Formats: structure tokens, C-alpha cells, sequence
């Protein structure tokens, strides 16, 4: 096929920044190239077609250039609503192909997570399973490390994380980590603790509870 | 000045469905690098001559008309001029329906 | 206003069939075209195919040929994607896009521009059955965090509001993750003042339409 390669894959830029995203095709596509913007949960929106034509309603701070096998999408002054994933797409007679996408995140000052820990409800304990939830609230950057400790034993393989999209107001992320145990294991042990590593933390903060004293 | 690809420039009849885009090319070179103007049915093609207007990309020697309507029917002619000569080509545009 | 509204999504069996619909308003496509592109959850965009009524052409991605069929009904101003012989890897959000062509004598092809897309409908291909979630509270231990755990449901989506949608600030509802069981789970948390605890009642309103599950769980500090 005609393979499209976007670079970079992801980027962090401040508001007002100039952003360049490049798209290379594995063979000549002339100027038959389109750029899409997509916010999470919504349809892609066309920005540019035929390499350099700005689509109706698309702000003039977006511009497109290139030909042959090299193309660039330029954002002259990055605004807060321009934070999304950008796709190129070649539109030759060859079957249509897209680039893998370039995700644009917002840069802001470092902010520490507020950490909370939640023990399994007693309702859930009736079912044969315990969920322990650890909440990292309103932090930046997204990079974070969560370590579960059950009676100071490190856990591996029994947790799942989920991260919110970047907040529109304060550009922070929130994360949840969920530790899943059989009721039987949960009752074999006393100390449930969540250890959080983050740039905004001089030292790892540990939030914890004792099974029962709640 | 001179056609870069004189074999594609022999093509003259162009049909396109309504509400799509027509693109006409007339790529050239000519010491010094010639400029290009467009004519419609003999007369100079100007922005107010059709509703959408028309777009160009000189750097790829092309006239473009979006959202074509049955009245865009006619002859379109690219003129390429430098200090030393003028070259001349006509495409005929037809619009298909439904 | 130019609008394109997709419907027909949902959870269907492997080997099974589905018809997606794409209804247009504000424009007709009697002389233009319709494209379909899909997006597997978490992944990039994948062209599915295209029919152009003005030039009469119909073409499909190789991964979809002979199983998927794109048609249109001018009477209803509606385009369709008939999906037959579905497999788990057809699971995706499906977008339809109004598609016009750039016709240029100089080249071999029509350059097609997909300039306006509908919001998409989610198709889930799986042999697993619809399952409603168990809703469990996340009890608060001067800011306090409390919330709801919405566990073991299938398929997407679920909706969580707080206090019938009167409490919206401080609320984070995490994206569902697929557990290894093949069932989704998510938590919905909110921060409130430590002083509002007890006084203010905090209820999460959970809906899962596929199973007709509706839970209103009250969240409060646990005792003992």
C-alpha cells in the first residue's frame, strides 16, 4: 500500500506555540493529501485537502504544505482547543490510507496528584471479590507510577489503570488504579497501601488503610 | 515557454458531475519562469464570473472550481506568458446529471 | 445546517449481520458520494469504502471486500453499510462522511475529499451476552474524595451522573477498561468539602441501556 508515516507521534506544546507535524508517504502522492483533526469521542474534522487548501470554517492558523512524499501541517499559534489527535490521509487512486496519528497535549506547570485510597465495599465482599481503588487527582505531567502494597508485599499483574483526558480548564490529568482481589486473599491481609511516584512529589506519597478499621 | 507534458495537454473534453470539483492544469517552464492567466469562452476569467469564485495553485499550474453547476459549462483557456512568448490551451468543460 | 446522522450500531454476534444507516440533511448526495471509515477502540482511522453516485464508482478496503456493501437510497437521502460475516476485529466506531470528487484530466484518478463526517456509531462484535454492572460505593475516608465503582458490564456505554446531574464540578468519570474477563469496569469520582459530608447526600446515577440497568447508589462515610 501507500504507507503514511507521521512524526512526531505525540508532542507537548504550550499555548501560543508554533507546531509542525510532518507526514511522509512511501511513494509519490503529488498533492493528494488531507489533514484531519479529531477530539476524543467526536468525528474527525477536515482541516486541509489537496495538501494546502484550507477547508471552510477552519481557522487560518492551520496551514498545509508539501508535495511528493513530504508534507507538513503547521499551527502558528497553538490555542487550547487545538489539543487533539491529527491525521494525514493520502487520497490517490490507490486505496485510501491514513497516518498513525499525532497527538498534541497541553504543556503546563507541574502539579502534584492528590492521592486517595478506597477499600472494597462490604456489598462487593458478598460476591467473592474485592476492588481496591487508588485515585490520583489533578496532576501534571501524565507520567506517574502506582505501586500496590498488600502487607508491604509488592503486587504485580492484578491492577488496571485508567486515565482521564487532559482537563479543559487546568490541563491536568486524573488517574485511577484498581487492585482486584478474591475476597479470600483480601481477608488474609491487613495493610493496603498505594504508593505514588510523580515529578511534583519530592518523595513518593503513600496512602493506606487497614482492613477493618474503617 | 513550453508545455512540460504536451501529451496530456492534447486532452480537451472534460465532463464532471455537479457539486464536485473541476481541476485544470497547464504545467510549463520558459526562461524566465512564465506567469499564467485564465480565459473563459475567450474572455478573461475573473472571480465574480461564477458564484464560488475560483482557486489557483500557480506552483502546480492549476485552475480550480469547487461545487460545479451546469452554468460552469464552457471553454477554459490557460495562457502562459514570458518576455519571449505566449502559449495557449483550451479545455472544454461539460457538467453531468443526475 | 449540513448534518449527517448515523444509526444502527450495537452489539452483534460473530458471523452475524448489521446494517448501518447514514441519513443526510442540509444536502443531497445524488451527484456526490458517501464514504465509510472506522476506528477500532484506542486505534487510528481505517478507510472502509466509498460509493460515488455522480461517477457511479464503488470501492472497498481489501479487509472488507465482499462482506460489506455500500448503497444509497435517494428517496430517503440515506446511505447504508450492510455488514455481513462480521468478526471480532470489525469492532469499531463507524463514521460516514460526505464525499465529493476532484476531477482532473491530468491524472489517472479522482481525488476524493471526505469533508463532513457524522458522529459515528459503535459496533461491537462479540459472542458474549449483554450484562448489567454491579454498582459499588467508594466511601469518603478540607477536601474529600468519594465515588462509585461501576463494574462488570457489557457492552459499552454506561452513563454516570451525580445527584441527578446537579453536582458536576470536581467529577471525574474514568474511561472504561476491559478486564481480562472481557467485561468493562470504570469508576466515577468526585471531590467535595469535608464539611458537606453527612449534611449533603451524594448519589451516583448509573445507567446501562443495553441491559436496562439503572442504579441510584447513595455514597456515605462508613462507620465502625
Amino acid at each position: 500500500d501507500i504507507q503514511m508515516t507521521q512524526s512526531p507521534s505525540s508532542l507537548s506544546a504550550s499555548v501560543g506555540d508554533r507546531v509542525t507535524i510532518t507526514c511522509r508517504a512511501s511513494q509519490d502522492v503529488d498533492t493528494s493529501l488531507a489533514w484531519y483533526k479529531q477530539k476524543p469521542g467526536k468525528a474527525p474534522k477536515l482541516l486541509i485537502y489537496s495538501a494546502s487548501f484550507l477547508y471552510s470554517g477552519v481557522p487560518s492558523r492551520f496551514s498545509g504544505s508539501g508535495s511528493g512524499t513530504d508534507f507538513t501541517l503547521t499551527i502558528s499559534s497553538l490555542q487550547p482547543e487545538d489539543f487533539a489527535t491529527y491525521y494525514c490521509q493520502q487520497s490517490t487512486g490507490h486505496p485510501q490510507t491514513f497516518g498513525q496519528g499525532t497527538k498534541v497535549e497541553i504543556k503546563r506547570t507541574v502539579a502534584a496528584p492528590s492521592v486517595f485510597i478506597f477499600p472494597p465495599s462490604d456489598e462487593q465482599l458478598k460476591s467473592g471479590t474485592a476492588s481496591v481503588v487508588c485515585l490520583l487527582n489533578n496532576f501534571y505531567p501524565r507520567e506517574a507510577k502506582v505501586q500496590w502494597k498488600v502487607d508491604n508485599a509488592l503486587q504485580s499483574g492484578n491492577s488496571q489503570e485508567s486515565v482521564t483526558e487532559q482537563d479543559s480548564k487546568d490541563s491536568t490529568y486524573s488517574l485511577s488504579s484498581t487492585l482486584t482481589l478474591s475476597k479470600a486473599d483480601y481477608e488474609k491481609h491487613k495493610v493496603y497501601a498505594c504508593e505514588v511516584t510523580h515529578q511534583g512529589l519530592s518523595s513518593p506519597v503513600t496512602k493506606s488503610f487497614n482492613r477493618g478499621e474503617c | 515557454p513550453y508545455w512540460t507534458n504536451t501529451e496530456k495537454m492534447e486532452k480537451r473534453l472534460h465532463a464532471v458531475p455537479a457539486a464536485n470539483t473541476v481541476k485544470f492544469r497547464c504545467p510549463a517552464g520558459g526562461n524566465p519562469m512564465p506567469t499564467m492567466r485564465w480565459l473563459k469562452n475567450g474572455k478573461e476569467f475573473k472571480q465574480e464570473h461564477r458564484i464560488g469564485g475560483y482557486k489557483v495553485r500557480n506552483q502546480h499550474w492549476s485552475l480550480i472550481m469547487e461545487s460545479v453547476v451546469p452554468s460552469d459549462k464552457g471553454n477554459y483557456t490557460c495562457v502562459v506568458e514570458n518576455e519571449y512568448g505566449s502559449i495557449n490551451h483550451t479545455y472544454h468543460l461539460d457538467v453531468v446529471e443526475r | 445546517e449540513v448534518q449527517l446522522v448515523e444509526s444502527g450500531g450495537g452489539l452483534v454476534q460473530p458471523g452475524g449481520s448489521l446494517r448501518l444507516s447514514c441519513a443526510a440533511s442540509g444536502f443531497t448526495f445524488t451527484s456526490t458520494g458517501i464514504s465509510w471509515v472506522r476506528q477500532a477502540p484506542g486505534k487510528g482511522l481505517e478507510w472502509v469504502g466509498r460509493t460515488h453516485l455522480g461517477d457511479g464508482s464503488t470501492n472497498y478496503a481489501d479487509s472488507v471486500k465482499g462482506r460489506f456493501t455500500i448503497s444509497a437510497d435517494t428517496s430517503k437521502n440515506t446511505a447504508y453499510l450492510q455488514m455481513n460475516s462480521l468478526r471480532a476485529e470489525d469492532t469499531a466506531v463507524y463514521y460516514c462522511a460526505r464525499t465529493y470528487g476532484i476531477y482532473d484530466l491530468y491524472v489517472d484518478y479522482t481525488e476524493y475529499v471526505m469533508d463532513y463526517w457524522g458522529q459515528g456509531t459503535l459496533v461491537t462484535v462479540s459472542s458474549a451476552s449483554t450484562k448489567g454492572p454491579s454498582v459499588f460505593p467508594l466511601a469518603p475516608s478540607g477536601t474529600a474524595a468519594l465515588g462509585c465503582l461501576v463494574k462488570d458490564y457489557f457492552p459499552e456505554p454506561v452513563t454516570v451522573s451525580w445527584n441527578s446531574g446537579a453536582l458536576t464540578s470536581g467529577v471525574h468519570t474514568f474511561p472504561a477498561v476491559l478486564q481480562s474477563s472481557g467485561l468493562y469496569s470504570l469508576s466515577s469520582v468526585v471531590t467535595v468539602p469535608s464539611s458537606s459530608l453527612g449534611t449533603q447526600t451524594y448519589i451516583c446515577n448509573v445507567n446501562h441501556k443495553p441491559s436496562n440497568t439503572k442504579v441510584d447508589k447513595k455514597v456515605e462515610p462508613k462507620s465502625c
